[PDB]
C-alpha cells in the first residue's frame, strides 16, 4: 500500500487483504480502500464461524490486529479507526495476537514515530550506552518544561500555544515615529461577531505605547457609548469586563495575550511601516480557553531503568607516558588494484580545527593486503590532552608514478572522540566504520565532520587498538584543575581594543597571540576579547588550559550575538560552550532566538556528545513556545535524510514529540499533507518527463479528485507560518508551472470567520528536487540586514518572503500578492523601449501616490543592490527580479549566495551581480533622458552608501552566522575560504574611508561611470 | 649572503591572499617558511608564514625607521638579510617555540620541468569533469536504492517470522482435531483443514521465494555500487590534479584572457 519500496502506488479498485486467525488458519477477504479495521473485523468474523474450529474464536472486541509495515517493523494496530490505505502495509496480510501492553503509550509511540519519520523501536534497539543515557536524562528537561507550561494555567498554556510575536526592542525607530499623528495609532476593532450578525467596527485613536488592557478599555468605552448614554456611574461599572476580552490579529491566529506596548508587536509595527491600517478584533477569553486542548505528558516506558567498579579509576594527570594508537587492519578498501598503487592510513590528534600534534602516517601498503599492525606515535603527552580532543583519521591512497608528485587522495574518513561522555579515556580494542568522503573536498583528513561510526555496514572499517594503562582513565575533576590553577606563579589598553574591534576571521599573528596571553588578566576589562583570547591559548598544554578555565569561570557575560560565535566548530571545549550557553540563556530573547534558530540547530552537529547544555537549552525553549517549537521540529526534520546526523536529531525529535503536548496532531497533519505532495510530485516526475502540460494537468486533477488527498489536504497549519491556517483547497488556481523542475502551485482558503478584509487565498509554491537551504540562508541574511537598516534609520524595506525546506531537496516557498517578473513586464504592451518600466509604473498608479511608488522603488533598489553586491548572490538576470504593483521590487531565485563561480571561467571574478539597468535608471530618475547627473540619483547613491556602511559596521554578525552554517553541508559553504568572499566584499581589512572608496569603484565599474 | 633585491626573492610572493598560502602550505613538513604581504595594504607589512606543528603560524615583520625585525629592538637592515639569518639560525633568540629552523622555501622558480598554447588544454577539462559527476549522480541513486532494498529483506524477515509462527499455531492445535472430527471423515470439514493448511503453506513458499530472489537481487547492484566506487575513485585524483594545471599557466601573462578560453 503506497510507498513504492516493494509494492506500488496504491490505486486498486478493491484491494485484497489476507487475514490470519489465532487458532492456526487463514482467511481471504476482499475489501475497499476506505474500510476501517473494525470494518475488516466484521467480514473477518462473518466467515470465522463459517470456517472450522469456530469454538476457539473469542469475542468480537477481545483482541487487536497486528501486521508488518513498510519500515520493516511490526506494528500492533491498536487504533481501530484507521482506514485500509494509510496503514503503510508492506504485505497485504493481517494477524491478531491479543493486546499485551498499555494502549495509550503505544498509540503515542506510533504517533511519535510517524512525526519523526522512522519508528522509535530503532532507538530502542541500540547497544550504545550514550543513546540510552540521553533518552533517560532528557526527560528531566522535558518534564521541567511541561511543568512550567502549567504554572498559572490557563494563562501559561495560552502563552505556550499562542506566543506573542513581539519586536525585540521596545524602542521605536525615528523613520516610523513621524508616520503617527502626534504619536498615535488609529486601530479598527471588530467586536461581538456572532450568529446574531451584529458585526461592528470602531476606530480608536490611541497612542503607540498603549497596552492591550488600555486597548480593550478604549474599545469598551467606545462601544458602550452608543447603546447607553450612561449616568456617569454606569460607565464606571466596566471593571468586570477587562478580564473577558483578548485581542486577535484579524484573519490570523495571533493573539495579544501578553501586556506589551502595542507598537512593540510585530503586526502593529508592520502595519505602521508599510502604511496599512492595523485591523484587530475582540473575543471572549472563555472561547480561547475552551478551544485549546488538554495538555498531557506521561513518562515513557524506557525510563525507570536504573536499579564497572575497580580502584575508583585514576586521574589522567598522573600519567607519565606519550600517546600511542595502533592501526590494526582495514576490512576492505574499495579502490582499483592495477591503477592505484598503494594505500596508507593518515591520522592526527585534533582540537576543533587546529591539530595538537603533527600528523603521522602508516607505511604505504598495496590494496590487496590492508594490514598495518603499527603503533603510531604522537608527540603529545597524555596529561597534555584537552577535554575536547579528537582523533581524526582517514584511509588515503597514493599515486607516486609519472615522475614523483604523489597524488594523495582520500578514500574514507572518520573521527573518534578521545574521551567518552563519562569523562573516561578511550582504551581497549575498537572498530570504526569509516565514513564516505564528501563530494568536492580537497583535504586529506575531515576534522569538521561528526564523530561516530557509520551505521551502514557496506562501508570500510578499521580496527583501532588503544593503549591500556591498567585501569580506566578519567579526565580530572574541576577541583583538581583549580588546584593546578594558580600554580603557575600603558598604551596596551588601545591594542586590546584594536584586537577586539576586528572581525573573528581576521589575521592573528604569533606576537598578537603572545601579547593576548601575556595580558590575559587585563582582558577581563574588555569582555569582547574572549574569542581572540581562546585562539591565543594553545590547548596542547595543561597549566595554561587550567588558567584559561579559571578565567572563563569568572568571565562576565557578553552579547548573545557575540557569545553565539563561541558555539561554532573552532571552539569545541565544554567549558567555553557552556559559558556561551549561559550567555544565550541570560541574554537572548525568544524573538532573536527564532531569528537564529536555524544556525543554533546547525551548530548542534559540532557537539561531541548527544547530552549537553546547548540541546537542553534549545529543547527547554522549544517546549515552552510553539512558534519556536514548530521551526525546531521542521529544522530537525529537514536534516533527517542525512545519515550523518540522523541518530542524534532523531533522538532529539523523539524527546520533543514526546513532550510537545497536543501539537503532535497538527505536526502529523502537516507531515501527512507534505508526504502526499512529495508522493504526487515523485509520481508526476519519474513517469511524466516527456508529457505536455495538458497531461500533467489532467493527471493532477484526477489525483486531487480522490477523497483521501482532499481529506488530507485541508485544515492544517501552513508549515511556513503556523498562524496561517490552510483550509479548503480550491483546485481552480492549483496548477503546474512551465516545468523548471515541475514546481507545484497550490491555493488554499482561510477558514477564519473574520478574514474577508485580509487575504482569503493562501498560495505556496511546492518545489521538489531543488535545494532550498541556500535560499533560506540568503533570506535570513536579507531579513537581518533589513532589520539593521530599519533600526539605523534607513527606510530600505525589502521582501524576505517565506521559504522552508522540509526534506531532501524539497520545500515550500511563500508567494506574494500582485508581483510580475520583468520578463512579464515587457511581455505585454509592446523591441522594448527604454521607458517601458517607468511607463508601466505610471500606468499602474498615478496622481499623488506616483511619488510614493517611485521612492519605494528607489529604496528597494538601493537595499537590494547593496544586498546582492555584498553577499555576491548569483548573476541577477532580468528574470530573477520581480516588482510589485505598489513599487517595491525584490529578488526570488538565490541559487548561489557566495558566487561559487570564482573557480570556473577564470579565477577572480569579484563581480557585481545586480547592476542598475538603464530602465532602472529611467524609473529611479522619475523618467528623463539623462540619469547620472540627476539629484535623485545622488540620493540613491547616498542610500546605497549608507546601507553599505551599516552592513560593514555590523559584518561581525554575518561572519558569525556563516561560520555557524559552515557545518550544514551546502556545496558553496564548506570552509572559511568561502566566508573569505563575504569578508573581502565588505573590505574588513581596509579602513572605513577606503572601504567606501572600494565600494564606489566597484559600483562605477558596474555602471561604466567615471563619476 | 649578498645585497640581493627584495622583489626578485626566491621565497617572496607579492599580492598573495591568505587562502592561496593555506592551500599551498598543505601536508607540508615542519620548518617550511613563506614570505608574503598582508591584506591590510600598507607598505612594508611583510607577513611571514611559518608552518610548525601541523598548522601555519603568522609572524609579523616591522619596518621601523628603515630597519626590520620581528619585535623590538629592530636591528635588521634588509628583510632578505633577516630571512637569511633566520635560515642560518633556528629562532633561538626569540621565544623557544621548539626552535625550528627556516629550511624549506616555497619557491616559484624550483618547479616545472603565448595565446596559441592555451586552447588545447581547456577542451579536455570539460569532458572528464562531467563523467565524475555522472558517476556521483548514480552513486547517490544506487546508495539510496540499496537502503530501500536493505530494509526490504528485514521487512520480509518479519513476515516469514510471522508466518512461520502461524503454521506452528496450527501445529500446536493440530492434535486436538485429530480424531473427533475424523470420526465422520467424508463429509466432515477434515477435508478442508488440510485444504486450509496447504493454502497458507503455498503462500509462505512464494514469500520465501521472493525473499530468496531479493537475497541475490540486492547483491547484483551492490557489487556494481562497489564497482562504481572503484570506478569513481579511479578517476578522483585526476580531477584534483587537472585543477592544479592553472597554477603553471596563469603566470607570465598577468585584456580578455578570462574570456577567450
Amino acid at each position: 500500500s503506497s510507498g513504492e519500496l516493494w509494492g506500488i502506488h496504491l490505486m486498486p479498485p478493491r484491494i485484497l487483504v489476507e487475514c490470519l486467525l489465532p487458532n492456526g488458519m487463514i482467511v481471504t477477504l476482499e475489501c475497499l480502500r476506505e474500510a476501517t479495521l473494525i470494518t475488516i473485523k466484521h467480514e473477518l468474523f462473518k466467515e470465522a464461524r463459517k470456517y472450522p474450529l469456530h469454538q476457539l474464536l473469542q469475542d468480537e472486541s477481545s483482541y487487536i490486529f497486528v501486521s508488518v509495515t513498510q519500515e520493516a517493523e511490526r506494528e500492533e494496530f491498536f487504533d481501530e479507526t484507521r482506514r485500509l490505505c494509510d496503514l503503510r502495509l508492506f504485505q497485504p496480510f493481517l494477524k491478531v495476537i491479543e493486546p499485551v501492553g498499555n494502549r495509550e503509550e503505544k498509540i503515542l509511540n506510533r504517533e511519535i514515530g510517524f512525526a519523526i519519520g522512522m519508528p522509535v523501536c530503532e532507538f530502542d534497539m541500540v547497544k550504545d550506552p550514550e543513546v540510552q543515557d540521553f533518552r533517560r536524562n532528557i526527560l528531566n528537561v522535558c518534564k521541567e518544561a511541561v511543568d512550567l507550561r502549567d504554572l498559572n494555567s490557563p494563562h501559561s498554556r495560552a502563552m505556550y500555544v499562542y506566543p506573542p510575536n513581539v519586536e525585540s526592542s521596545p524602542e521605536l525607530p525615528k523613520h516610523i515615529y513621524n508616520k503617527l499623528d502626534k504619536g498615535q495609532i488609529i486601530v479598527v476593532i471588530w467586536v461581538i461577531v456572532s450568529p446574531n450578525n451584529d458585526k461592528q467596527k470602531y476606530t480608536l485613536k490611541i497612542n503607540h505605547d498603549c497596552v492591550p488592557e488600555q486597548v480593550i478599555a478604549e474599545a469598551i468605552r467606545k462601544k458602550t457609548r452608543s447603546m447607553l448614554l450612561s449616568s456617569e456611574q454606569l460607565k464606571l461599572c466596566v471593571l468586570e469586563y477587562q478580564g473577558k476580552y483578548i485581542l486577535k490579529v484579524c484573519g490570523c491566529d495571533e493573539y495579544f495575550l501578553e501586556k506589551y506596548p502595542l507598537s512593540q508587536y510585530k503586526y502593529i509595527r508592520s502595519c505602521i511601516m508599510l502604511g496599512r491600517m492595523p485591523n484587530l478584533m475582540l473575543m471572549a477569553k472563555e472561547s480561547l480557553y475552551s478551544q485549546l486542548p488538554m495538555d498531557c505528558f506521561t513518562m515513557p516506558s524506557y525510563s525507570r531503568r536504573i536499579s564497572n567498579g575497580e580502584t575508583s579509576t585514576k586521574s589522567l594527570w598522573v600519567i607519565n607516558s606519550a600517546l600511542r594508537i595502533k592501526i590494526l587492519c582495514a576490512t576492505y578498501v574499495n579502490v582499483n588494484i592495477r591503477d592505484i598503487d598503494k594505500i596508507y592510513v593518515r591520522t592526527g590528534i585534533y582540537h576543533g580545527g587546529e591539530p595538537l600534534c603533527d600528523n603521522v602516517n602508516t607505511q604505504r601498503v598495496p590494496c590487496s593486503n590492508p594490514r598495518w599492525n603499527e603503533w603510531l606515535n604522537y608527540d603529545i603527552y597524555i596529561p597534555d590532552l584537552p577535554r575536547a580532543a579528537r582523533l581524526c583519521l582517514s584511509i588515503c591512497s597514493v599515486k607516486g608514478r609519472k615522475g614523483a608528485k604523489e597524488e594523495h587522495c582520500p578514500l574514507a574518513w572518520g573521527n573518534i572522540n578521545l574521551f567518552d561522555y563519562t569523562d573516561t579515556l578511550v582504551s581497549g580494542k575498537m572498530a570504526l566504520n569509516l565514513w564516505p568522503v564528501p563530494h568536492g573536498l580537497e583535504d586529506l583528513l575531515n576534522p569538521i565532520g561528526v564523530t561516530g561510526s557509520n551505521p551502514n555496514k557496506e562501508t570500510p572499517c578499521l580496527e583501532l587498538e588503544f593503549d591500556w594503562f591498567s585501569s580506566v582513565v578519567k579526565f580530572p575533576d574541576m577541583s583538581v584543575i583549580e588546584e593546578h590553577a594558580n600554580w603557575s606563579v600603558e598604551n596596551d589598553k588601545e591594542q586590546l581594543k584594536a584586537i577586539s574591534t576586528r572581525d573573528p576571521l581576521s589575521e592573528i599573528t604569533e606576537q598578537e597571540k603572545d601579547f593576548l596571553w601575556s595580558h590575559r588578566h587585563y582582558c577581563v576589562t574588555i569582555p569582547e576579547i574572549l574569542p581572540k583570547l581562546l585562539l591565543s591559548v594553545k590547548w596542547n598544554s595543561r597549566d595554561e588550559v587550567a588558567q584559561m578555565y579559571c578565567l572563563v569561570k569568572d568571565w562576565p557575560p557578553i552579547k548573545p550575538e557575540q557569545a553565539m560565535e563561541l558555539l561554532d566548530c573552532n571552539y569545541p571545549d565544554p567549558m567555553v560552550r557552556g559559558f556561551a550557553v549561559r550567555c544565550l540563556e541570560k541574554y537572548l530573547t525568544d524573538d532573536k532566538l527564532s531569528q537564529y534558530l536555524i544556525q543554533l540547530v546547525q551548530v548542534l552537529k559540532y557537539e561531541q556528545y548527544l547530552d549537553n547544555l546547548l540541546v537542553r537549552f534549545l529543547l527547554k525553549k522549544a517546549l515552552t513556545n510553539q512558534r519556536i517549537g514548530h521551526f525546531f521540529f521542521w529544522h530537525l526534520k529537514s536534516e533527517m535524510h542525512n545519515k550523518t546526523v540522523s541518530q542524534r536529531f532523531g533522538l532529539l525529535l523523539e524527546s520533543y514529540c514526546r513532550a510537545c503536548g497536543m501539537y503532535l496532531k497538527h505536526l502529523n497533519r502537516q507531515v501527512e499533507a507534505m508526504e502526499k505532495l512529495i508522493n504526487l510530485t515523485d509520481i508526476l516526475k519519474q513517469e511524466k518527463k516527456d508529457e505536455t502540460q495538458k497531461v500533467q494537468m489532467k493527471f493532477l486533477v484526477e489525483q486531487m479528485r480522490r477523497p483521501d488527498f482532499m481529506d488530507a489536504l485541508q485544515g492544517f497549519l501552513s508549515p511556513l507560518n503556523p498562524a496561517h491556517q490552510l483550509g479548503n483547497l480550491r483546485l481552480e488556481e492549483c496548477r503546474i508551472m512551465s516545468s523548471a523542475k515541475r514546481p507545484l502551485w497550490l491555493n488554499w482558503e482561510n477558514p477564519d470567520i473574520m478574514s474577508e478584509l485580509l487575504f482569503q487565498n493562501n498560495e505556496i509554491i511546492f518545489k521538489n528536487g531543488d535545494d532550498l537551504r541556500q535560499d533560506m540562508l540568503t533570506l535570513q541574511i536579507i531579513r537581518i540586514m533589513e532589520n539593521i537598516w530599519q533600526n539605523q534609520g534607513l527606510d530600505l524595506r525589502m521582501l524576505p518572503y517565506g521559504c522552508l525546506s522540509i526534506g531532501d531537496c524539497v520545500g515550500l516557498i511563500e508567494v506574494v500578492r500582485n508581483s510580475h517578473t520583468i520578463m512579464q513586464i515587457q511581455c505585454k504592451g509592446g523591441q522594448f523601449n527604454s521607458h517601458t518600466l517607468h511607463q508601466w509604473l505610471k500606468d499602474k498608479n498615478k496622481g499623488e501616490i506616483y511619488d510614493a511608488a517611485i521612492d519605494l522603488f528607489t529604496r528597494s533598489c538601493a537595499g537590494y543592490c547593496v544586498a546582492t553586491f555584498i553577499l555576491g548572490i548569483g548573476d541577477r538576470h532580468n528574470s530573477n527580479i520581480m516588482v510589485k504593483d505598489d513599487g517595491q521590487l525584490f529578488h526570488i531565485d538565490f541559487g548561489h549566495f557566495l558566487d561559487h563561480k570564482k573557480k570556473k571561467f577564470g579565477y577572480k571574478r569579484e563581480r557585481v551581480p545586480f547592476v542598475l539597468t538603464q530602465d532602472f535608471l529611467i524609473v529611479i530618475s522619475k523618467g528623463a533622458q539623462e540619469c547620472t547627473k540627476t539629484r535623485e540619483f545622488e540620493r540613491f547613491q547616498e542610500m546605497c552608501y549608507k546601507a553599505y556602511l551599516a552592513i560593514r559596521q555590523h559584518a561581525n554578525l554575518f561572519i558569525n552566522l556563516f561560520s555557524m552554517m559552515l557545518g550544514s553541508g551546502m556545496p558553496e559553504l564548506q570552509s572559511f575560504d568561502d566566508i573569505a568572499y563575504i569578508r573581502k566584499t565588505l573590505a574588513l581589512d581596509k579602513t572605513e574611508q577606503e572601504a567606501l572608496e572600494y565600494f564606489m569603484k566597484q559600483m562605477n565599474d558596474a555602471h561604466h561611470g567615471g563619476w | 649572503n649578498n645585497n640581493m633585491s627584495l622583489q626578485d626573492a626566491e621565497w617572496y610572493w607579492g599580492d598573495i591572499s591568505r587562502e592561496e598560502v593555506n592551500e599551498k602550505l598543505r601536508d607540508t613538513a615542519d620548518g617550511t617558511f613563506l614570505v608574503r604581504d598582508a591584506s591590510t595594504k600598507m607598505h612594508g607589512d611583510y607577513t611571514l608564514t611559518l608552518r610548525k606543528g601541523g598548522n601555519n603560524k603568522l609572524i609579523k615583520i616591522f619596518h621601523r625607521d628603515g630597519k626590520y625585525g620581528f619585535s623590538d629592538p629592530l636591528t635588521f637592515s634588509s628583510v632578505v638579510e633577516l630571512i637569511n639569518h633566520y635560515r642560518n639560525e633556528s629562532l633561538a633568540q626569540y621565544n623557544p617555540k621548539l626552535d625550528v629552523k627556516l629550511l624549506y622555501p616555497v619557491s616559484k622558480y624550483q618547479q616545472d620541468q603565448v595565446g596559441k598554447k592555451l586552447h588545447e588544454y581547456n577542451t579536455q577539462f570539460q569532458e572528464k569533469s562531467r563523467e565524475y559527476d555522472r558517476l556521483y549522480e548514480e552513486y547517490t541513486r544506487t546508495s539510496q536504492e540499496i537502503q530501500m532494498k536493505r530494509t526490504a529483506i528485514e521487512a520480509f524477515n518479519e513476515t516469514i517470522k510471522i508466518f512461520e509462527e502461524q503454521c506452528q499455531t496450527q501445529e500446536r492445535y493440530s492434535k486436538e482435531y485429530i480424531e473427533k472430527f475424523k470420526r465422520e471423515g467424508n463429509e466432515k470439514e477434515i477435508q478442508r483443514i488440510m485444504h486450509n493448511y496447504d493454502k497458507l503453506k503455498s503462500r509462505i513458499s512464494e514469500i520465501i521465494d521472493s525473499r530468496r530472489r531479493l537475497e541475490e537481487d540486492l547483491k547484483k547492484q551492490a557489487a556494481e555500487y562497489r564497482e562504481i566506487d572503484k570506478r569513481m575513485n579511479s578517476i578522483k585524483p585526476d580531477l584534483i590534479q587537472l585543477r592544479k594545471t592553472r597554477d603553471q599557466y596563469l603566470m607570465w601573462l598577468t585584456k580578455k584572457l578570462n574570456e577567450w578560453l
